[PDB]
RNA sequence: ACAACAAGAAGACGCGCAUCA
RNA sequence: GACGCGCAUCAUA
């Protein structure tokens, strides 16, 4: 947080220490290392270093299935740190796995973090929409952008 | 409660939100991008041999209810 | 892998066009809005002519503009509606001539949003109050007031919003010193989502509602709402309160509305039609844009619909209510997008696509013979178009906005590269060939025996504004010559040049200095030889000439120093200063009208050693400094506008060096290696240079900034001014062994353009590598082909025949011997699924039109391309993809066609040999190993030529979407896909099949794809955003591809190409845009370089935020985070910054201005 | 304050007042309590600044001596385009602390 | 009268274990 | 569900 774009030269160094600190073994490590990664997406912003900050979001992910409300809270404040330093693409690909999941809490929380994702930044989902296919009595495809000139 | 900026913010969405819902939601936000832009209005209107007037006109008539009518 | 964003062209397309008196002067002005550059402009009514005063980015999306003046004001302050989530207030200063910052108010989140106010700004025509309001549910009103200390303030919004209300229109209503009101066109659509019978989606009504500002109550409250039978468009502000009644118009399809809150009834009148009309009678009719001219004694209004026609609205008024509207046709001009009716009769037409028009207004229509239409007549009106009669031109602009297609490419027998844009909408499209230089037109012929070396223009007194004589001087005689608009021969001139005069000055108020090797003879206007032998056998070299000082020089470096002395004669100081060296070139600066005399002397010698003398007669001849030179210097020149030295030397270097006693900075660039010889001119009012190379050179100052341009033009050896009546301004510069005049009537900065005209929109062209010439593509929707067009003629003559009125109908012999102009009166649009396609062959070095080809009514072009195949010999072939019956929203292809050409005759002839049928579009064409790749659809073809027709031998169907592009490159394909970025194919010869081997992440609108090398493919996006994708290391010949570049220009990206644009020079990226831009990307040269560059960017940033306050890395990371990309345009702002502050920046960096803008520069000079 | 939960922002459209912070909290965030780079200036809502709340502490509501600022990464993530960050709940901490210690003393 | 203040000490949480019904 | 103990989170005051 102190340093802000002084980070670009260190994220290599403990990235490791992060990789083992996320892993399952208890809820203050995961909360503190999901704390030192929004910090330094936030600070990072700017300089084009996605390589290895896209590596952190496979492990930041699966922890979003928590009940505790600080684990939980940290894991937004770090996805949202990250929404800006990667880009709502890979954050809408991820949402769109399980957004119309049978069960109901997992929908409860993508719901959330979809919302979370459309709040901010709006205009920017336009190009990232996928393409679904019309059914019989509605139309779900944009003709507009298939034009070629 | 904090979550006070998405039940005020308009577009989203919840558990019980149909997929008509989330794509009419979609559908008009792109026609408000196409609008707000210059060189999209510029490239909709240089495909099609219309007027820029022509397609804002057309694209206030496509905002009333796209996707066709609801199930 | 760092690049650089350099910028040559700006954008051209006008959006937004406003005027008023911003300055506070007496004279109009025009403020017109680009896309994202924000540029002011004021037209001259002297000569009739629009120049450029400024140009500032705004790094942002310009939603809205308007302009308004507070009550009693004499200043306009802008108001600016941006994507941003903020209203900004600007106000014109002509003493900085800069734009300044009032107010910055915040209310939302940035970007183009939809409950995000922005959209639609309307202000009190009074000036107490402004609105600003969203596309949904969101409106805001701002109140706007002064303190005692003549300061624009402004207060807290007001809320106004209304749930489930759709606005299509703001605009305010004027009224007469009452509350403020505003009429919107709400729409509500709750109901029509909730039922799913579907007949909520019809029979909705649209409503027009008021909104009234209560100042003493402090709120917003809704007055009325009244239903309306019909579907408007946009609302036109009638003048209230002493002048004219208060109320809107509102447009709508065939039809005007007048309309008034209170006992007001409401009128309709119906819109004229043309007459004979060739369109479908089931289009229908609306307006696109309006003015107003409030004039004091009555008002008018003008309107133009989707022809171009120009009508005149009246409203004829009762005391308090409104009886009728009369229409009057004006005239007719191409579609513009906003019309500013100015002061004094004059009319600029801002077209969306193409050139810009400004009219003078010479005639009112008073008395015209043509009748007018009113809503009084019961019972479908119809007019005959005609020429203008009514308008003038005067001034017409460029704008290259319609850039399609982009080729760069030397096809003239010169050296350089030339820039070929298909630009242009319409029938009114052309083919344009862009070169770097400046405008040369030629304005008389004129041989002359000899070896003209020198020319000289003189005026008969120091007060005089035209020239009097000039004098042509050769290697052994003279010609002497007069000017009197019948150019001559003249002799009683009195200067019996029969040796070669080195000069002819103007010293005295009407006398005249002439320089031999013989010695100095003094030629007064009075008849008085005041000759000064040379002594001894000695000549002279060069001389130094001025308004009152002629300074020579002797041989063995020795100077003599000749003062004209008020009494009347010449006198000869004592002393001569002594060199070692010889006398190369020196040069005098022009005496200063108001100080005495001039100080600083340049004194050039074969050891390179400048020597500063002063002119004072206490310390005459004396040296002052030393300065140290490459190589021996041809010549020499002082320019001012802080003056500058200017350094000629024998090779192709030109050096330019600051006013100082002691030596100081020197900028220099490569011109070349030929003598190079300075010379000074007048333009506009201001000096400037004129140096002679390969191409000649032309130094001005314009808006207090000094470019280096070349001439478009074959080599010279002399330049001279010129000034006459038949050219107030221009230049006299002699060729080799004869006598020409050249003239600079256009600034012409960049990039001289020729017009060729075309007939149709043109899609793509292609290079023929032998005969070098164009097979240009074209197709557009809803036209008619000629063939169509004519049928359709004679059809509605049967028609009218066959009326038969009381046999008496004889006007179908005038109907069809008279038409009327293509390019002017528009085309007719008829139809949904109608196409029309033509193949053109074309000459680029003339205009000429070589073969022309036509297709069916129904078929659209969409593919073309050059190919030889491997099975015959040498032969030629051109492939056009073909499409039939296309419909738009509802996609849907009923089959496509292939068409092969033999190009008889070295590509001057086409002719037919076969058709092919294929079950889907072709989109893109490419040949490679002797055969023809062809893309039907999502599925990937081989073809191979065939007697009867194309031969298919391999099929690929794991193509995910339509395909758009095919690039091909050894043994490797790249096909570019709809909506994802890339696919790799690779083609096997010994099994024959096409098999996937990398793909890519991130899926993109690509338009248009180049090849930079053999691993690295540089893309592009529909939005604006341009990437460069490399694959991995380890890749076999499921593998994802690595992105190394990103970055957000903002416009829509149509070509790329990488090639080198002037000699000697490093390659670099050259794309262009579809609003008229041109710009390269250039890596860098070293790391010390770019880690400064990435300071000033990041030190300029928060220190010099953007003028609309809208962030510069969130507006380039708009899509997409920027990646080792650095904005040039941020960077070149340092010259326009606060002196103070542009100090502060210089010790933070630890440098200095002089060299920041040295630095700046040579980066745009090295690769540009 | 994100460290009590309880708290509820006004969240209106902000005006052109200006936000104060007393001495106790003179540097911190009014929104994640940070103490790094101060980016912007706080604006509130008329509905705040009237009578008796005119130069009051944004966060706890003592005296006015120092204005109340926006973190940088709060301005990058647009975190102030929201309302006023006036906290408009007067908090069961302080009122309960009030109450067990008047009755002690 | 609508009117905000003083340091005997407190606000939100979670993870594990013993006994009983 | 009831009577208890220990550990740990929020730059909590
Ligand atoms: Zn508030
Ligand atoms: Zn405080
Ligand atoms: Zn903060």
């Amino acid at each position: 947080e102190y340093i802000g774009e002084m980070g670009k030269d260190y994220i290599y160094a403990v990235t490791p220490l992060l990789e083992d600190a996320l892993m399952d073994r208890d809820l203050v490590h995961r909360q503190t290392a999901s704390a030192v990664v929004q910090h330094m997406s936030l600070g990072v912003y700017g300089f084009g270093c996605e390589d290895s900050l896209n590596h952190l979001l496979n492990y930041v992910w699966p922890n979003v299935f928590e009940t505790s409300p600080h684990v939980i809270q940290a894991v937004m404040g770090a996805l949202e740190g990250l929404r800006v330093a990667i880009g709502p693409c890979r954050m809408l690909q991820y949402c769109l796995q399980g957004l119309f999941h049978p069960a109901r809490k997992v929908r409860d929380v993508y719901w959330k973090i979809y919302n979370s994702i459309y709040i901010g930044s709006q205009d920017a989902l336009i190009a990232h929409y996928p393409r679904i296919y019309n059914d019989d009595k509605n139309t779900y495809i944009r003709y507009e952008l298939d034009y070629i000139l | 409660q904090l979550e006070h900026l998405q039940s005020k913010y308009i577009g989203t969405g919840h558990a019980d939100t149909t997929k008509w819902e989330w794509l009419v939601n979609q559908h008009r936000d792109s026609y408000c991008s196409y609008m707000g832009h210059f060189d999209l209005l510029n490239y909709f209107a240089i495909a099609e041999n219309e007027s820029k007037a022509r397609v804002r006109f057309n694209l206030m008539e496509k905002m009333l209810q796209p996707c066709g009518p609801p199930a | 892998m760092f690049l650089y964003n350099l910028t040559l062209q700006r954008a051209t397309g006008i959006s937004f066009a406003i005027h008023g008196n911003f300055s506070g002067t007496k004279q109009q002005e025009i403020v017109v809005s680009r896309g994202k550059i924000l540029e002011l402009l004021r037209p001259d009514p002297n000569t009739g002519k629009v120049h450029t005063l400024l140009t500032v980015e705004v790094f942002g999306v310009i939603r809205s503009l308007m302009a308004f003046r507070l009550t009693g004001g004499t200043k306009d302050y802008i108001v600016v509606g941006s994507d941003s989530g903020r209203i900004v207030i600007l106000e014109y200063q002509p003493s900085k001539n800069m734009f300044e910052k009032i107010h910055q108010e915040t209310f939302g989140k940035s970007g183009c949003r939809r409950i995000v106010p922005g959209q639609f700004l309307a202000v009190d025509p009074k000036g107490r109050a402004v609105m600003i309001s969203a596309i949904e549910k969101q409106k805001l009103v701002y109140i706007l007031n002064r303190d005692a200390a003549a300061r624009l303030t402004i207060s807290s919004p007001l809320e106004a919003h209304k749930a489930n209300t759709l606005v299509y229109h703001v605009v305010g209503v004027d009224v007469g010193f009452e509350n403020p009101m505003f009429a919107c066109l709400e729409m509500d659509y709750e109901e029509a989502d909730n039922d799913p019978t579907g007949e909520a989606a019809a029979n909705t009504q649209q409503t027009l509602t008021f909104y009234e500002l209560d100042l003493g109550l402090n709120h917003v409250v809704r007055k009325y709402s009244e239903p309306l039978e019909e579907h408007g468009n946009f609302l036109i502000t009638v003048p209230g309160g002493s002048d004219g009644p208060s109320g809107v118009l509102i447009c709508s399809e065939n039809y005007i509305t007048y309309k008034n809150f209170g006992d007001q009834p409401d009128i309709r009148c119906p819109i004229p039609r043309r007459r004979n009309d060739l369109d479908d009678p089931e289009r229908g009719m609306i307006f696109v844009c309006s003015a107003t001219h409030k004039t004091k004694s009555m008002f008018f209004f003008l309107a133009q619909t989707e022809q171009g026609d120009i009508f005149k609205i009246t409203l004829e008024t009762d005391e308090d209510m409104v009886t009728e509207i009369r229409l009057k046709y004006f005239d007719t001009v191409p579609v513009a997008a906003a019309m500013c009716v100015l002061k004094t009769g004059f009319l600029f037409v801002a077209s969306e696509f193409g050139n810009h028009y400004l009219y003078q207004i010479a005639h009112l229509g008073d008395d015209d013979e043509e009748p007018e239409f009113s809503s009084a007549m019961p019972l479908t009106f119809f007019f005959q178009p005609r020429p203008l009669k009514n308008l003038v031109l005067v001034d017409e602009l460029d704008s290259l906005s319609p850039i399609l297609f982009c080729q760069i490419a030397d096809l003239a027998n010169e050296d350089t590269p030339q820039l070929y844009v298909a630009c242009g909408r319409g029938p009114r499209s052309s083919l344009r060939v862009l070169r770097h230089g400046l405008e040369v037109s030629e304005m008389a012929v004129s041989e002359l025996p000899g070896n003209p070396n020198a020319v000289w223009t003189v005026r008969r007194h120091i007060e005089d504004e035209f020239d009097a004589y000039i004098i042509v001087s050769f290697v052994n005689a003279t010609l002497v010559l007069s000017i009197g608009e019948t150019v001559e021969e003249v002799t009683d001139s009195g200067f019996l040049g029969t040796t070669p005069t080195l000069s002819c000055s103007l010293l005295g108020d009407d006398a005249l200095v002439q320089v031999y090797p013989d010695g100095i003879r003094h030629i007064r206007a009075d008849k008085r030889v005041n000759e000064w032998k040379t002594p001894g056998k000695k000549t002279i070299v060069k001389c130094a000439v001025n308004q009152r000082q002629v300074v020579i020089a002797l041989t063995g470096g020795e100077l003599v120093y000749f003062e004209m002395d008020p009494s009347g004669q010449l006198n000869e100081y004592t002393e001569r200063k002594e060199m070692s060296a010889d006398v190369v070139c020196m040069s005098l600066a022009n005496v200063p009208p108001g100080e005495q005399r001039s100080r600083f002397l340049a004194v050039g010698l074969v050891d390179n050693t400048v020597r500063i003398i002063s002119l004072d007669p206490s310390d005459c001849l004396q040296p002052l400094s030393m300065q140290a030179l490459p190589a021996q210097p041809e010549s020499l020149c002082i320019v001012e506008m802080f003056l500058y030295l200017n350094i000629g030397l024998q090779n192709g270097v030109l050096l330019r060096t600051v006013l100082d006693p002691v030596t100081g900075d020197l900028s220099d660039t490569r011109t070349g290696s030929r003598p190079v010889k300075l010379f000074r001119v007048r333009m506009q009012g201001q000096e400037a240079v004129l140096a002679m190379s390969s191409r000649s050179w032309l130094s001005y100052s314009y808006q207090s900034r000094f470019h280096l341009t070349p001439l478009s033009y074959e080599t010279l050896e002399f330049a001279s001014g010129f000034a006459s009546e038949q050219c107030p301004e221009g230049i006299v510069a002699i060729s080799t062994n004869t006598l020409r005049i050249l003239a600079l009537e256009k600034l012409g900065a960049v990039f001289n353009q020729v017009a060729f005209p075309l007939q149709y929109t043109p899609r793509k062209f292609v290079i023929h590598p032998e005969s070098n010439n164009l097979i240009i593509i074209e197709t557009d929707h809803n036209a008619y082909t000629e063939a169509t067009k004519a049928q359709r003629k004679q059809q509605m003559a049967e028609e009218m025949v066959e009326a038969a009125g009381e046999l008496a109908a004889e006007m179908a012999a005038a109907f069809l011997n008279e038409n009327l102009p293509e390019s002017i009166f528009g085309a007719p649009k008829a139809g949904n699924g109608q196409w029309a396609s033509v193949i053109r062959v074309m000459n680029p070095i003339q205009g000429n039109t070589l073969d022309l080809v036509q297709l069916e009514q129904n078929e659209a072009a969409f593919s073309v391309a050059v190919c030889r195949f491997s099975n015959t010999g040498e032969d030629w072939y051109v492939l056009v993809g073909v499409a039939k019956d296309l419909i738009l929203n509802p996609r849907s292809v009923a089959g496509g066609f292939v068409y092969t050409y033999k190009l008889v005759n070295n590509g001057e002839k086409l002719e037919f040999l076969h058709k092919t049928p294929v079950e889907e579009v072709p989109a893109a064409i490419a040949p490679f190993q002797g055969r023809v790749l062809i893309g039907v659809g999502k599925l990937l073809r081989v073809y191979d030529l065939g007697k009867k027709k194309l031969l298919r031998k391999c099929e690929n169907k794991h193509i995910a979407n339509y395909i758009s592009g095919i690039q091909t490159i050894g043994h490797r394909v790249i096909v570019s896909d709809v909506q994802e970025s890339f696919i790799w194919v690779r083609y096997k010869r010994n099994e024959n099949q096409l098999i996937i081997f990398a793909d890519d992440t991130y899926p993109r609108w690509v338009t248009t794809a180049s090849l930079l090398d053999y691993d690295t493919v540089a893309g592009a996006d529909k939005f604006g955003n341009i990437c460069v994708v490399r694959l991995p290391p380890n890749t076999n010949d499921s593998q994802k591809a690595e992105v190394i570049m990103n970055y957000h220009v903002g416009e829509t990206v149509l070509s790329l190409q990488k090639t080198t644009l002037i000699p000697g020079g490093s390659e670099s990226l050259v794309y262009t845009t579809l609003s008229g831009g041109i710009g390269i990307l250039v890596p860098f040269t070293s790391h010390e370089d770019h880690d400064f560059f990435q300071h000033v960017e990041m030190h300029l940033r928060s220190e010099h935020p953007p003028l609309c306050g809208r962030d510069h890395l969130s507006f380039r990371s708009y899509y997409f985070p920027v990646k080792n990309v650095i904005d040039g345009d941020l960077c070149e702002q340092f010259n326009s910054m606060e002196p103070n502050k542009q100090k502060n920046v210089s010790e933070e960096l630890d440098r200095t201005p002089p060299e920041v803008s040295k630095k700046l520069e040579d980066i745009r000079t090295r690769y540009a | 304050a994100k460290h009590h939960p309880d708290l509820i922002f006004c969240r209106k459209q902000a005006g052109v007042a200006i936000g104060r912070l007393c001495e106790k909290c003179d540097g911190k965030c009014v929104i994640c309590d940070s103490y790094v780079r101060p980016c912007t200036l706080v604006r509130i809502c008329d509905e705040c600044n009237y009578g008796s709340y005119q130069g009051r502490c944004v966060i706890c509501g003592g005296p006015g001596v120092s204005d109340a600022y926006y973190c940088k990464e709060c301005t990058i993530q647009e975190k102030d385009r929201d309302g006023c960050p006036k906290i408009v709940n007067l908090g069961s901490s302080k009122t309960d602390l009030f109450y067990e210690r008047k009755k002690y003393g």
